[PDB]
């Protein structure tokens, strides 16, 4: 009878439908994924096509419904989530505009490649040749090179394509009442309604601006020891900035690469349980099975038997060629599998628990309706991997199932070790991703002029990150399309958001699970409270808002980098001590190509 | 609507039907006979075939032929009946008390064959053909006719 | 059967042994409502109706008297006065596979609930609001059946379960369909207290030479007292001689 009542029935059937359509479409991409063919393409062309039809006309015979006299909370999200128009508020000749710019942009950055002046024929592109080349080889020449060439003939090239796909997505924002494509990519974390739990999209800037600056006097000290450590001291300045192919990537995003260089003691060996896998002989099964035993004693449920009987753990041979990117796959109807190349490696177990921590997710708001069988956010299910990969990751866990032998011995030189390659992969981008977010709102907001752009950004470069270009790049330069997400459009604030979710449900776990000794050694092995409470949280997945499951688990309803904090205490005194003669911070004035 | 369902002149079939207490019972007695006009003055026993728990109130039946003769149908009164099993078991005879007197002689000595002489059987009790109610008159009338035919209320 | 269209079974003039599927041990769900399992066992009834169909591992709770849901309401309803059983078994291997076992179809949609051993197999397109559905869907107007999604994988809430109800009935006719009287081996030239479909007589029994009749099941004496009993098991007369006593 009421609108609201025929909104529901719509929402329902509209659910109805989806299941078996995208159950469709995943069961086809997982066929392409295991078996890639030109029959695979040609399904996972039919199957997007399909879905994509079914969305468009599910999205316009539901934004005829009203959402302001729908009372419902749950089916007011589902319509907000189905009506989501997007690119298409635009007209036909826009939308496809911004479609065409997206696509070729990806594929400049995809097909990236850039050939040394000695021989034109040898080119690299920048995965796995400049990657690898600025990542593994420690030549200055050779980095700068690649790093130069690879912001060249990619960023010139991007520049106008990335300015009218900026103007593009602004220009539908505004049709899709945000003041910018960054309110536009801001609003995913907003939550209306709920009284004590509501969230702006303007309060993830403060959020993520307050995070960073406490963060600040942790990042400046690693940066400090990072440029006292720094293998290319011609090339550095003590208080000059770090240069940006000298950080182990073009982007300087991970710090890891720097690790070598880096390291605190390079006489400690490294906890690897790799070699005890191998007498043990732990394959992709054994990984997996352990990883299920595991997952049941914090206290989840057992595993489903249809995974191991669908899923893909290892290479499938060479006749079919299969993806061997880490992905646990939702196919939806109850379908969770994990398609993984897995071999006898430590960093393969710690991947595998976490795309099985990723599927317990999944599994746990299947119960929730299509709309609502997803995580909360974009850093909610990664936090979960995140935590259970760490989980995994800790001494104490390896011993108890005798990866890592009883005669190991955990000293303050190991410690210290481990948490600084903790920092390198983790914090090391979080100044990179702050800034690099800041740099996507404000130009889609429009802050930044055109003319200024790339000035603006190597200036924060040296002030937010410390990183300063080893040579000058104009406005020609479109170096943050270098990057996969800013040429491919997915939000980078994800993986801030992710790291602290994991760092305060990792806190709020070990709390849970009463862990004795530093936040880093808490294992949350044999935990049922600690798995029980993120089971309160799992099966919510988006059904409810985000603020709530974090006040849950934590007890703050809003972002806190305390929970990161603890974890690098230790690390942060040792830092500040080891950096009592090198000068904490850096110098934006300075640069490589200035003498 | 099914609710059950069973499969399994020179000769008279004989059979009984009877619904008590929800069972339908059928007790059947095949013989040969020599005769084509009317029942063989004999005896012969009825032996049970088929019960069923079906209860279906049934008041009413009728046969059933095949198109490309004569049968006899009955009555069953609630009568008290004597019966002399045999050295095994099977009715040899029976008499229907009702019958006549002898008959009643015979069901009240418990024999087939009666001593000469007197005997009791029952007791000849004369009903009320009718029932009458007498009272004495209805003069003394209440004065309802005067509330009733009241000029002035 | 699907849940809306769930096939019932009339079972009757036999008899039901429930020990053999009380103890057959492979069920996700067994609720005797009103009645014991073992007891039922040896219990009789004029008919038994099996409504078997198949619903996912939430819904089997929906099969109760007194419930409600989608399942319990539009589906299937069982009436508050329910003395049969509900049995539900996985069909996991059964009733799903790779890909989504589809033929299965629930109600979902109804114009009102259902009466207890109703089924509902009208298709007709719901009108959730005021928009006539002409017998198409559209705005307000869906079809009462969605198909049932089961695969290998799904959850335990989201399995392929099979789920019989065996409703007793115990009408005005004589019961029908009981139990399997379980029986005993008999002794002889022994005082033991003997049962033979209802006897239920004491004493010793010996072999006999009386010839009953085929029809015949026990014998009597002049006084009217039970003296021979032909053995239901084994087609043979004995005699019963009631249990030796004496004054001392
Ligand atoms: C049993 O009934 C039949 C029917 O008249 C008769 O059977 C005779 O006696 C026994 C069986 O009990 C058998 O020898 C034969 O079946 C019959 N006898 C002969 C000589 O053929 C008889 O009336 C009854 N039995 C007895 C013993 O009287
Ligand atoms: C009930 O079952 C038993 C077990 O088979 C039957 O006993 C056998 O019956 C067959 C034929 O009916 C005979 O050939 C065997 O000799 C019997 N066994 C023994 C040990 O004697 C029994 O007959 C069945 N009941 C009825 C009424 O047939
Ligand atoms: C049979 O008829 C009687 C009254 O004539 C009624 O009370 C009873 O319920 C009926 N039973 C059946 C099975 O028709
Ligand atoms: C009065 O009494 C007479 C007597 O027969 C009767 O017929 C008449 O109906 C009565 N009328 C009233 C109003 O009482």
């Amino acid at each position: 009878s009421t609108i609201e009542e025929q909104a529901k029935t719509f929402l329902d059937k509209f659910n109805h439908e989806a299941e078996d359509l995208f159950y469709q479409s995943s069961l086809a991409s997982w066929n392409y994924n295991t078996n890639i063919t030109e029959e695979n393409v040609q399904n996972m062309n039919n199957a997007g096509d399909k879905w994509s039809a079914f969305l468009k006309e599910q999205s316009t015979l539901a934004q005829m419904y009203p959402l302001q006299e729908i009372q419902n909370l749950t089916v007011k999200l589902q319509l907000q989530a189905l009506q989501q128009n997007g690119s298409s508020v635009l007209s036909e000749d826009k939308s496809k505009r911004l479609n065409t710019i997206l696509n070729t942009m990806s594929t400049i950055y995809s097909t990236g490649k850039v050939c040394n002046p000695d021989n034109p024929q040898e080119c690299l592109l920048l995965e796995p040749g400049l990657n690898e080349i600025m990542a593994n080889s420690l030549d200055y020449n050779e980095r700068l090179w690649a790093w130069e060439s690879w912001r060249s003939e990619v960023g010139k090239q991007l520049r106008p394509l990335y300015e009218e796909y900026v103007v593009l997505k602004n220009e539908m924002a505004r049709a899709n009442h945000y003041e910018d494509y960054g309110d536009y990519w801001r609003g995913d974390y907003e939550v209306n309604g709920v009284d004590g739990y509501d969230y702006s999209r303007g309060q993830l800037i403060e959020d993520v601006e307050h995070t960073f600056e406490e963060i600040k006097p942790l990042y400046e000290h690693l940066h400090a020891y990072v440029r006292a450590k720094l293998a290319y001291p011609s090339y550095i300045s003590p208080i000059g900035c770090l240069p940006a192919h000298l950080l182990g990537d073009m982007w300087g995003r991970f710090w890891t690469n720097l690790y070598s260089l880096t390291v605190p003691f390079g006489q400690k060996p490294n906890i690897d349980v790799t070699d005890a896998m191998v007498d043990q002989a732990w394959d992709a099964q054994r990984i997996f099975k352990e990883a299920e035993k595991f997952f049941v004693s914090v206290g989840l449920p057992n595993m489903t038997q249809g995974f191991w009987e669908n899923s893909m753990l290892t290479d499938p041979g060479n006749v079919q060629k299969a993806v061997c990117h880490p992905t646990a796959w939702d196919l939806g109807k109850g379908d969770f599998r994990i398609l993984m190349c897995t071999k006898v490696t430590m960093d393969d177990f710690l991947t595998a628990h976490h795309e099985m921590g990723h599927i317990q997710y999944d599994m746990a708001y299947a119960a929730q309706p299509f709309l609502l069988r997803n995580g909360a956010n974009e850093g909610f299910h990664e936090a979960v991997g995140e935590i259970m990969s760490l989980s995994a990751a800790t001494p104490k866990h390896l011993k108890s199932i005798g990866l890592l032998s009883p005669d190991f011995q955990e000293d303050n030189e190991t410690e210290i070790n481990f948490l600084l390659k903790q920092a390198l992969t983790i914090v090391g981008t979080l100044p990179f991703t702050y800034m690099l977010e800041k740099w996507r709102w404000m130009v889609f907001k429009g802050e930044i002029p055109k003319d200024q752009w790339m000035k603006k950004w190597w200036e924060m470069k040296r002030e937010i990150v410390g990183v300063v270009e080893p040579v000058p790049h104009d406005e020609t330069y479109c170096d943050p399309a270098s990057l996969f997400h800013v040429s491919n459009d997915y939000s980078f604030i994800r993986y801030y958001t992710r790291t602290l979710y994991q760092f305060q449900f990792q806190e709020a776990l070990c709390q849970a699970a009463k862990h004795e000794g530093p936040l880093h050694k808490c294992d949350i092995s044999n935990s049922t409270e600690a798995g029980q409470k993120l089971f309160n949280m799992l099966r919510l997945g988006k059904s409810e808002p985000w603020t709530l499951a974090l006040e849950n688990v934590v007890g703050a309803k809003n972002m806190n980098v305390r929970p990161l904090l603890n974890y690098f205490e230790p690390l942060f005194t040792w830092l500040k001590d080891q950096n009592k003669n090198s000068f904490v911070g850096w110098s934006t004035d300075w640069s490589p190509y200035a003498d | 609507n099914c609710t059950f369902e069973y499969v399994s002149f020179k000769n008279l079939r004989e059979f009984v039907f009877k619904n008590i207490d929800g069972y339908f019972k059928i007790y059947s007695k095949h013989t040969p006979i020599n005769l084509v006009r009317d029942l063989p003055q004999g005896f012969s026993a009825l032996e049970p075939l088929v019960d069923l728990p079906i209860g279906i109130n049934i008041t009413r039946f009728q046969t059933l032929l095949a198109l490309h003769a004569a049968y006899y149908v009955g009555y069953l009164q609630p009568r008290t009946f004597l019966l002399k099993y045999n050295e095994n078991g099977t009715i040899t005879d029976a008499v229907d008390c009702a019958l006549d007197p002898l008959s009643e002689t015979k069901c009240t000595l418990k024999s087939f064959t009666v001593e000469k002489g007197i005997y009791q059987t029952s007791n000849f009790r004369v009903q009320p053909t009718e029932s009458i109610v007498r009272f004495p008159n209805i003069t003394n009338l209440c004065p309802f006719g005067e509330v009733f035919n009241a000029t002035r209320f | 059967a699907s849940v809306y269209a769930w096939n019932r079974k009339r079972i009757s003039n036999c008899v039901a042994d429930y020990s053999v599927l009380y103890n057959s041990a492979s069920f996700s769900t067994f609720k005797c409502y009103g009645v014991s399992p073992t007891k039922l066992n040896d219990l009789c009834f004029t008919n038994v109706y099996a409504d078997s169909f198949v619903i996912r591992g939430d819904e089997v709770r929906q099969i109760a008297p007194g419930q409600t849901g989608k399942i319990a309401d539009y589906n299937y309803k069982l009436p508050d006065d329910f003395t049969g059983c509900v049995i539900a078994w996985n069909s996991n291997n059964l009733d799903s596979k790779v890909g989504g076992n589809y033929n299965y179809l629930y109600r979902l949609f109804r114009k009102s609930n259902l009466k207890p051993f109703e089924r509902d197999i009208s298709t007709e397109i719901y009108q959730a609001g005021s928009t006539p559905c002409n017998g198409v869907e559209g705005f307000n107007c869906y079809f009462p059946l969605q198909s049932y999604g089961f695969q290998p994988t799904n959850g335990v809430g989201y399995q392929p379960y099979r789920v019989v109800v065996l409703s007793f009935e115990l009408l005005h006719a004589p019961a029908t369909v009981c139990g399997p009287k379980k029986s005993t081996n008999l002794v002889k030239n022994k005082c033991v207290n003997f049962n033979f479909n209802g006897l239920t007589g004491t004493g010793v029994l010996t072999e006999s030479n009386k010839k009953f009749l085929p029809f015949q099941q026990f014998g009597r004496d002049i006084a009217d007292t039970t003296d021979a009993v032909r053995d239901p098991q084994t087609l043979e007369i004995l005699d019963i001689t009631p249990c030796s006593f004496g004054g001392v």
